[PDB]
């Protein structure tokens, strides 16, 4: 862990499977972009939550501070009041009137809007519920190339292991300075192995560490599927229908001018 | 029979994550990625979909939390795996097919187009960063690739 | 009776074949119900004794000596069935932590093997509570204090319901008073559940608290005897290399201070009571 | 070479006096030539403070008066290739610190980064592969094919390779057997009494009777006292309202004298518990 937060104690923001159908509806939702029942709505009932989040509005800065040479760089290419590019329909580009300022400005909204309800996924969420969503989805894949029970492995224990490791990926650079070191010493073709104390003892422990790892999986029942039985998993409430009618009422609430 | 080869993939693929995550103290991160270390010594002896599901093992999994490391915000997990996807199906056109059309024209070639327009506008501005990715990533393949990377890589398995 | 006999046994690593053998000898067999203790010095080719034991090996050979028990072999398409006879926690608790709790990893050894989740949460709970651990319930294990990670350990083989606890090599990298913590948290299964832990070198309460000890160089076995009968072996284990319990390292520094008692005393209890009994 | 704290508070996150965690209150004045304690229970100051000395940590209250140098909360990184060359902690578990293809090259690593050629750096990287317990084979060679006694040998020689004034030790022989760590320790009694401050991180209670000369100890966060082995483990509710122990030569005195034994002293020492056995049963 992990950015954001799990904060007590806000408003239901909660089951972390059905906001990921949410975050991910709410951009395969916010596609279809014609009318003012769509944009009004979404950009306020999409962020209705976002916002009921509450949390400190100096946070979306992390999403926009050092990198702003997308946002009013490439929406202006949006900005010719006819199919921004390559234009192609029909005769006239730049305006300051009701409707090429409309064009333009409608994607401050429609596009910024997915990195908030997205902001909120890795704000909510439990790094080890952001991770049973997207298995939740996942093993279902059994019909392909199944596959599917060996990455739910991992997850567990990809995640069992980021904090082993930058805790320890660390301790290898404040060891490796009763010895030296070198860290931070430019060069573009003089200097790179700097990283050397430390990249060197930490591939012993992402290869020596599976072998003495995997020797305890195995010696235990670990076979490995067929057959394994599993113990993670969450229970819905008849709290969570909260996203379930989110995307339902923005249904009619997207055609309903369509119709 | 000879597994114990994803279980690794679980512990090799939270080195990569907790690389680019950069042991934030001192930072080896200088500028642009620095996880394609050991995603070669997978080539050299391991599998074609081991060297896949490692970064679809991480540009998930560290896409929480926050997320997206170079660019601004949420794309570019698997458009990032496309550079992957044909890794193995010398180091000097490992970095040149990559830096020349490969790495960046699925990253915002997707993003920065999507009604069937021009894409170069926010995708090189990251020019000079993607001219910059293979300073030392080029010469990344001298120290720790050939002898440290690959040689113990077989010591462990097989077995 | 015995519960495994370990014939004229044998391990030889992949290279170190004809340079370095690791057992070619040994040629014991341990009692089924005692608490038993092997030393060595750090090359002798023993801290693999317990994989060959659940299949993890299968060194030299399986016909010439192989492992037995008095129900299963190894090793045979069976030899997985002989991860349900045996149970071992080992050295370093942080790696073969799989799950980020404390019940998933107690509980990932009846996941593999078709028992229910009801009944796993119940297994798993005074397995993890049998520990002490339910007060740290789903604490994630790269967090976790060392000394806890050999407790979430011991529960993963209750949580299975083994026959045979076996330690390889565990609580060595552990605190002095972190060793004695959970090992007493195993004597008490050999009381609660009247199992079998076969331990691994260390010193006095790995060893002469322990009901036997076997004392290896470099590969090869003398003194199967209980703690008692072998460190009084004191020279030919200077040249095997060891040290004695503290039990031990009195009465030598008490026939050399003066106190001379019989050199069958093994007990905390018996250098308390027989050492009143010289004030007089 | 006389290091003292007045006063040094570190606090990951921040804000002063506020509030109690991590390293507070943190005074004492310690000695050149001594063997100096780092001890308690887990979770007071040791590993959180032996990692300020040689300032890979550096205070938010006050200063590290030490040998030569000084550390500040404003510190910088000038001036550290000598600093670093007078202090040398040995964290728990170092054979992690492992990358070279020779072992002389990690040997070779500690000398180097702090100012000497190859072949001089030769004869540290050589003194410290046989002054440190390593037989003709070697006192060279590829550095992992050894064992965790050998590499701990490395681990302990390469932060030893340029003799610091001092080297702390977070538990630098943990995990090792009977005969490694009995081996290990009396070595740092011959480079400790060079004039050389030998701080322990560690927790063994019959190490400080054994190697100490005085000690240092914490609880919770704070300081509970600055000691020297005899002033410290009298009273038996200084282990159980702090939370310590006792070594196994002096817990059993009291496993002795409660028979009416009653032996002279709380000796806490094996060759000197049984000096009181014998001087008793007289």
């Amino acid at each position: 862990i992990g950015r954001y937060l799990p904060g007590t104690t806000f408003v239901y923001r909660v089951d972390p499977r059905a906001k990921l159908l949410t975050t991910f509806y709410f951009i395969i939702m916010i596609f279809l972009a014609n009318n003012w029942v769509s944009y009004l709505v979404i950009s306020i009932f999409g962020l209705a939550y976002v916002f009921a989040t509450g949390l400190k509005a100096r946070v979306f800065w992390d999403g926009v501070k050092p990198m702003i040479w997308m946002i009013v760089f490439t929406s202006l290419l949006q900005t010719f009041f006819m199919a921004g590019g390559k234009v192609y329909w029909h005769w006239w580009i730049f305006t300051l009137s009701s409707e090429g300022l409309i064009n333009g400005l409608y994607v401050f909204i429609r596009f910024a809007m997915i990195i908030l309800v997205s902001t909120v996924m890795t704000v909510t969420t439990k790094p080890l519920e952001i991770a049973d969503a997207m298995e939740w989805m996942l093993t279902p894949l059994k019909l392909f190339k199944v596959n599917v029970g060996m990455i739910s492995l991992v997850i567990s224990i990809a995640l069992r292991f980021v904090p082993t490791l930058f805790d320890q990926t660390v301790k290898i650079m404040n060891a490796q300075r009763s010895r030296g070191a070198d860290f931070n010493d430019g060069g573009l073709v003089k200097r790179a192995k700097s990283v050397v104390p430390m990249l060197v003892p930490l591939f012993i422990d992402s290869l020596e560490v599976a072998l003495d790892l995997s020797t305890a999986m195995e010696s235990r029942g670990y076979k490995g599927s067929e057959g394994r039985t599993r113990y993670r998993i969450l229970e819905w409430s008849k709290v969570d229908l909260i996203p379930v009618a989110y995307c339902l009422l923005l249904t009619i609430l997207m055609i309903t001018t369509r119709k | 029979y000879q597994l114990q080869r994803l279980t690794l993939l679980a512990l090799l693929t939270a080195m990569c994550v907790v690389l680019r995550i950069f042991k934030i103290i001192d930072i080896p991160n200088v500028q642009p990625v620095t996880d394609i270390i050991m995603l070669t010594t997978l080539e050299l002896g391991a599998g074609t979909g081991i060297l896949l599901a490692i970064l679809v093992m991480v540009i998930s999994n560290i896409f929480l939390g926050f997320g997206i490391w170079t660019l601004p915000q949420i794309f570019a997990y698997a458009a990032c795996a496309l550079t992957v996807a044909l890794f193995a199906r010398w180091l000097q056109e490992l970095l040149a097919g990559f830096l020349g059309l490969e790495y960046g024209f699925f990253v915002s070639l997707g993003m920065a187009g999507w009604g069937g327009w021009a894409a170069f506008i926010a995708y090189w501005v990251s020019g000079l960063t993607f001219d910059l990715y293979h300073a030392a990533g080029n010469l990344a393949f001298y120290p720790i690739f050939y002898l440290p990377l690959v040689l113990g890589d077989r010591f462990k398995k097989k077995a | 009776g015995s519960d495994n006999i370990i014939s004229f046994d044998h391990v030889t690593f992949t290279y170190p074949d004809s340079p370095r053998p690791a057992l070619s000898d040994l040629s014991f067999a341990i009692e089924r119900g005692s608490w038993t203790a092997l030393i060595g010095h750090n090359g002798s080719g023993k801290s693999t004794v317990s994989k060959l034991i659940n299949g993890l090996l299968a060194p030299d050979d399986l016909d010439k000596s192989s492992i037995t028990v008095d129900g299963v072999k190894l090793g045979a398409d069976t030899v997985w069935e002989v991860r349900e006879k045996v149970g071992i926690v080992f050295q370093n608790p942080d790696n073969q932590f799989v799950g980020a709790t404390v019940s998933d990893d107690v509980a990932f050894g009846l996941e593999n093997r078709a028992v229910p989740r009801p009944e796993m949460l119940k297994i798993v709970a005074q397995a993890v509570a049998d520990v002490g651990m339910a007060d740290y319930a789903d604490s994630e294990p790269s967090n976790l204090s060392g000394g806890q990670k050999q407790r979430v350990a011991i529960a993963g083989i209750l949580a299975v319901k083994p026959q045979v606890i076996i330690l390889d090599e565990s609580t060595s990298m552990l605190d002095p008073e972190g060793k004695e913590q959970i090992l007493d948290l195993v004597r008490k299964i050999k009381e609660d559940n009247n199992l079998t832990v076969i331990s691994i070198t260390h010193d006095l309460e790995e060893a002469a608290g322990a009901d036997q000890v076997l004392v290896l160089d470099d590969g090869q076995l003398l003194d199967q005897g209980k703690p008692e009968e072998i460190f009084p072996k004191v020279e030919m284990l200077k040249r095997i290399g060891l040290d004695i319990p503290f039990v031990y390292r009195l009465k030598q520094l008490l026939k050399e201070r003066g106190i001379v008692l019989p050199d069958e005393i093994d007990d905390d209890e018996k250098l308390v009571q027989s050492l009143w009994q010289l004030n007089s | 070479m006389a290091i003292k704290f007045e006063n040094v508070s570190y606090v990951y996150s921040p804000g002063s006096p506020l509030e109690a965690i991590g390293l507070d209150q943190l005074n004492f004045s310690l000695e050149e030539g001594k063997f100096i304690a780092l001890v308690g229970h887990t979770g007071s100051g040791k590993s959180t403070l032996m990692q300020h000395f040689n300032a890979l940590l550096k205070p938010t209250s006050g200063k590290i008066e030490i040998a030569g140098y000084t550390i500040t909360p404003e510190t910088g990184n000038k001036g550290l290739k000598d600093l670093r060359r007078k202090v040398s902690l040995a964290f728990q578990f170092s054979e992690a610190q492992l990358f070279e293809n020779t072992v002389l090259k990690d040997v070779e690593y500690g000398p180097r980064n702090f100012g000497f050629s190859e072949d001089e750096a030769r004869e540290a990287a050589l003194k410290w592969l046989k002054k440190v317990g390593l037989k003709d084979d070697l006192i060279e060679h590829s550095p992992f094919d050894l064992s965790g006694g050998q590499m701990r040998r490395v681990a302990l020689a390469g932060v030893l390779a340029y003799e610091p004034e001092i080297i702390c030790l977070d538990e630098p022989a943990a995990g090792l057997d009977p005969m490694g760590r009995l081996e290990m320790m009396q070595l740092f009694k011959d480079y400790q009494a060079a004039g050389h401050t030998v701080i322990l991180v560690t927790h063994n209670m019959d190490d400080v009777a054994d190697y100490a000369d005085d000690v240092l100890a914490l609880e919770h966060g704070r300081l509970i006292k600055h000691a020297s082995p005899k002033e410290v483990f009298k009273d038996s509710e200084w282990l159980q309202k702090h939370h310590l122990a006792e070594p196994r030569s002096a817990r059993f005195a009291a496993k002795l004298e409660a028979a009416g034994l009653k032996l002279p002293g709380q000796p806490l020492t094996m060759p000197e518990l049984a000096d009181a056995i014998k001087q008793s049963l007289k």
